């Protein structure tokens, strides 16, 4: 019947035949697929000294190039940017390994966009319960050096790699929290000598 | 009834449900879009956290979804389930507790002209700023944004149906009055992107009964 | 219900021709139209459907790079112009006004027009 | 994509006679039209949804079909029933008529 | 069986919608009727 | 209700006879939102709806 | 049960013989609620069923 040019598009894109969301996008073996996060902080809602648990929503800003998402833009009536749900698609598994429910699982299902050259961008929202260690030597006149440690749980340095954009996170959109102030939020990218 | 049997059948066919329901291509959809509220479950003022009961009444048109009423038996309505069809991601930006997702159990129902109106119900932890400067002859005022969240302002453009919130069914609390809740209309620009996104922001300028 | 048509022409190959199509007696906006050809051999085929109310058009894909497709919302009436006319061309066209639901028929149909290359 | 094809190309029959036509295609479908035309003037919507009937159809008539073959069933012969029949489908892009049936007496 | 051929006879998808209320035509009232059986009060929370 | 649980709890089975009469019995529990009548105390009457 | 939850929530798998003997043991704590007998505390016996 009648179709728009999105749905001629998603059923070509998108076939059982020519993609499959369990295999990574590596023309050959032992290719490293060079992914790209940012965080982008929200708002300090609670930083619970007791229970030693900070929760914060952040925007992890994180973006890939798989090969197979790629079209023409003048054919299909001319579509550059491209919406579809996150599950029918592959992506890495990025978690926080400190917090303190046992949720590794991922966050909501937000649908994710995809470009025309295949560049894939997610940013899924999320709450999070982050563990983090609370120096109380001084009080109540103190710094507190709380972390959010991310990593992929499938997946290692052998199979994908991980860059940071930006050495600081991003506080543009960040509206004051009135209880804690936040001096600086750097960022760094840690790996292992002699460990693989 | 056996015509309202033949047009579900005829109906959900071929209906890919992750596709946005425009006839053209740049064609916006547009998404009248109300709230209205059952009771005020608690203000914490000690967590900072905001409890409400929340229907959230979504009208957006469809162009793949109308039928003839004049050959199936005279019908005009149809209630589907809201797994099946199309339907935007309203999501509240300031949440402090769980999930954003709006629960999707409850059915829709069809015009025969694509008018596709959707109900589901939520319980919404907000997470607004109290001043207790005065106590307790306190006003307290406290916003929620709605807004869409992956479509850009080209794409889904939202639209209030009246200018303030349907406190029409609202069950009565006994220690807060709500005195007026207005709701506003933004386009705003964030620096994480280069699109325009808009939003819908419910403000509530609420007394303590001393 | 009444859809009105042209007259027959007699146009040489190579010149490109217009026929019209306008109809009273219901809300012209609302249903869809769709145009259809008829050789001498009884044997239809289909050329293009718009929508009054937008202008959206979807071709045939026989049909795509010689059909245009307008309408126009003063006279409630649609305008239809093929080019590139050879001698396989000589047939009857029809416009036909169908309601843009899940039926998805022809409810009312005109008397034809005759073009003769 | 799918083109439909009609058998028989020309029949005919005596007034109070069963008569059958059959539309068929390449691949499957499950709902597909009829429609009717006379001599000389215009088509009508005769048969939709492959079984129900029109306003001014009289109730004689029965089209019943599945998977990629349909039918078309008279069960008594009209006085008025010369015209020619055609099948056609919407399900798969674009529209294809059929070649017709040439119904007379 | 004689209840796995009446099983599907009456529950057929070709026959049976679970999402269509049974109403012989339109503008008909299907007069559900209920009553309630308490058991517990388990917790009266002021 | 104070929660967002609306509907039943587990789908229990249910009984349909040959005259089309169709009942179902199931389980559910309900967290209802009721106000207290607390003017005299304890000794007080409760209209809970 | 204090909760809603009637049925087990594991739904491990069960064994079944060349009889046609089919045996099913499902792991399983239950909040069950029984009422107490509190006259003579601490000194007391309790019956919960
Ligand atoms: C907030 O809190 C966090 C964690 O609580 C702090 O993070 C630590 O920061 C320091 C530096 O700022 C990190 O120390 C670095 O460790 C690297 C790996 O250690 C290896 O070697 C030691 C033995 O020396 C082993 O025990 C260990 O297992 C590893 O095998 C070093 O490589 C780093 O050295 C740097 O310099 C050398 C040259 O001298 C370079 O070649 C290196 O590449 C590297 O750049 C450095 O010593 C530490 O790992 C972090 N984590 C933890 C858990 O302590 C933050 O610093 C803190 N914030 C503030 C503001 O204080
Ligand atoms: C509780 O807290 C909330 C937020 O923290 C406060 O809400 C703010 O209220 C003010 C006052 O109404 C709002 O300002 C209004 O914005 C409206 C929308 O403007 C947008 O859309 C237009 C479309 O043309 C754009 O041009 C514009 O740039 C914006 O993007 C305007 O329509 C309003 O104009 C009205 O007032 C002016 C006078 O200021 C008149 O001249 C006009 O004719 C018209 O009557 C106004 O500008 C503000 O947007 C709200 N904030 C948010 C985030 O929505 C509550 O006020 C506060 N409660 C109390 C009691 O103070
Ligand atoms: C426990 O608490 C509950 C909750 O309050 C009580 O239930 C209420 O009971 C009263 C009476 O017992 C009900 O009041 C009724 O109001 C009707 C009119 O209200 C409707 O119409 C107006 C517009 O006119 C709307 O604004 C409104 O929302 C309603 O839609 C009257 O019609 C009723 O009159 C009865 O008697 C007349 C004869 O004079 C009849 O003609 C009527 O048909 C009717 O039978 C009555 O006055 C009230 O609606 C109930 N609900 C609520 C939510 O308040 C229980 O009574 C209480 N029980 C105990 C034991 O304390
Ligand atoms: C721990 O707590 C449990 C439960 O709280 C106690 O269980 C009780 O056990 C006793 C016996 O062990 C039960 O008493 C029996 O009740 C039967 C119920 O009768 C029904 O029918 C009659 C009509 O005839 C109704 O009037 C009545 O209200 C009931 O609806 C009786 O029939 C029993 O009679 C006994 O003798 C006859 C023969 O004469 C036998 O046929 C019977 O089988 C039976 O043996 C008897 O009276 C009692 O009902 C149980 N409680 C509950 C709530 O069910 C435990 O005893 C307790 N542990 C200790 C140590 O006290
Ligand atoms: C094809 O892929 C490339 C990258 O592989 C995409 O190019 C990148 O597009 C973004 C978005 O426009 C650019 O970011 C912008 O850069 C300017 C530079 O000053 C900055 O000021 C803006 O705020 C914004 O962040 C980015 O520079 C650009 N290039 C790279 C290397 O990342 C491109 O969008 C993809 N699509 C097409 C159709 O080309
Ligand atoms: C046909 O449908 C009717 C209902 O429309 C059924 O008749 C009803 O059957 C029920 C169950 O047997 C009866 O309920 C019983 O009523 C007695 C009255 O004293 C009561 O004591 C019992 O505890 C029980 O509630 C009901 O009265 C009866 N009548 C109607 C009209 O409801 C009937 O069972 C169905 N099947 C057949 C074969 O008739
Ligand atoms: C097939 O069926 C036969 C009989 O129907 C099963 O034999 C029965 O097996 C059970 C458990 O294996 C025996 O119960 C045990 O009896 C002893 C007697 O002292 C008791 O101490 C134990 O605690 C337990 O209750 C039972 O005696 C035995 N025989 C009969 C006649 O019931 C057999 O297990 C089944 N399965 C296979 C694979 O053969
Ligand atoms: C979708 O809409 C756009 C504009 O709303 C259409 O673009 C116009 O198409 C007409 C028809 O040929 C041209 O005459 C105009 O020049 C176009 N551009 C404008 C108005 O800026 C587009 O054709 C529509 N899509 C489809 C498939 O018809
Ligand atoms: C209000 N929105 C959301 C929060 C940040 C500001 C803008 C930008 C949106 N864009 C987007 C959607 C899906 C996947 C990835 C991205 Br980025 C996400
Ligand atoms: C660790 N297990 C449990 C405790 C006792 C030792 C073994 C044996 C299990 N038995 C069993 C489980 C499922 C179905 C049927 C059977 Br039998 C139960
Ligand atoms: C793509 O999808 C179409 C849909 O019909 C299917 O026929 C085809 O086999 C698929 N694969 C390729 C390689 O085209
Ligand atoms: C895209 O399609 C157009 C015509 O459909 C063609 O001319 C162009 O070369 C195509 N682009 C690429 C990169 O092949
Ligand atoms: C449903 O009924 C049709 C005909 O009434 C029959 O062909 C079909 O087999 C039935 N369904 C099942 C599952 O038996």
């Amino acid at each position: 019947r009648v179709a728009n040019a999105e749905e001629k598009l998603m059923d070509d894109l998108l076939n059982k035949t020519r993609y499959n969301n369990l295999i990574r996008p590596a023309t050959s073996s032992s290719q490293l697929i060079s992914i790209k996060l940012q965080l982008s902080l929200a708002q300090l809602i609670s930083v619970n000294e007791r229970e030693q648990i900070m929760t914060t929503n952040v925007w992890l800003k994180q973006e890939w190039t798989d090969y197979r998402l790629t079209w023409n833009s003048s054919r299909y009536e001319g579509v550059n940017i491209l919406r579809i749900p996150a599950k029918r698609i592959w992506l890495p598994d990025i978690v926080l390994y400190n917090n303190a429910d046992g949720t590794y699982e991922v966050s909501v299902y937000t649908n994710l966009i995809v470009r025309s050259n295949g560049s894939v961008l997610w940013l899924p929202p999320a709450i999070y319960k982050s563990a983090c260690k609370i120096e109380v030597k001084y009080f109540p006149f103190d710094q507190q050096n709380c972390t959010l440690k991310f990593r992929s749980w499938t997946y290692d340095h052998t199979e994908i790699d991980m860059v940071l954009m930006t050495p600081t996170a991003s506080m543009d959109d960040f509206t004051p929290s009135g209880e804690w102030d936040i001096v600086a939020l750097p960022g760094r990218r840690t790996v292992n000598p002699q460990d693989p | 009834s056996e015509a309202e049997h033949r047009l579900f059948e005829r109906l959900f066919e071929d209906y890919n449900e992750i596709i946005r329901p425009v006839a053209n291509v740049s064609d916006p959809v547009i998404i009248h879009f109300e709230v209205s509220m059952s009771q005020l479950v608690k203000v914490d003022e000690v967590n900072q956290i905001m409890e409400t009961n929340l229907w959230l009444k979504q009208i957006w048109n469809d162009y793949k979804l109308k039928w003839n009423p004049s050959d199936y038996g005279g019908a005009e309505f149809m209630r589907v389930p809201a797994q099946k069809i199309w339907k935007p991601d309203i999501v509240l930006y300031n949440n402090a507790v769980g999930d954003f997702q709006v629960d999707d159990k409850t059915k829709a129902l069809l015009k025969y002209t694509g008018e596709v109106t959707w109900i589901p119900p939520a319980i919404f932890k907000s997470s607004c700023k109290i001043d207790v400067t005065y106590f307790p002859f306190d006003y307290q005022n406290c916003t929620m944004k709605f807004g869409s969240w992956s479509y850009d302002k080209a794409k889904i453009d939202l639209v209030l149906i009246g200018s303030s919130m349907n406190l029409k069914d609202y069950w009565e609390s006994g220690e807060w009055a709500i005195i007026k809740a207005p709701g506003y209309k933004h386009d705003i620009k964030y620096n994480c992107c280069e699109e325009i996104y808009p939003d819908i922001t419910y403000s509530l300028y609420i007394r303590r009964l001393p | 219900v009444q859809l009105q048509q042209s007259g027959p022409e007699l146009v040489r190959p190579g010149v490109s021709v217009k026929i019209s199509c306008k109809g009273s007696g219901y809300t012209f906006t609302d249903y869809a139209l769709y145009w259809v050809r008829q050789s001498h051999a009884k044997s239809l085929e289909w050329i293009g459907v718009i929508n009054p109310y937008s202008g959206n058009t979807n071709y045939n894909q026989k049909f795509k790079g010689k059909a245009t497709m307008t309408v126009d919302k003063s006279s409630s009436t649609a305008y239809m112009e093929l080019a590139r006319l050879t001698s396989d061309d000589s047939a009857i066209y029809y416009c036909a006004s169908g309601y843009d639901g899940y039926p998805y028929t022809m409810d009312y149909w005109g008397p034809g027009a005759s073009v003769t290359v | 994509q799918i083109v439909l094809t009609q058998s028989p190309a020309i029949m005919s029959a005596s007034p109070g006679e069963k008569v059958t036509m059959t539309c068929s295609a390449s691949s499957s479908m499950t709902y597909m039209h009829w429609y009717q035309q006379k001599s000389g003037t215009s088509p009508k919507r005769w048969i939709y949804d492959t079984s129900q009937l029109a306003s001014g159809v009289p109730a004689r008539f029965r089209g019943s079909g599945s998977g990629t073959s349909f039918s078309l069933t008279i069960s008594s012969m009209e006085a008025e029933d010369a015209a020619t029949y055609y099948c056609q489908q919407w399900s798969s892009n674009p529209l294809t008529f059929g070649g017709g049936t040439k119904l007379e007496l």
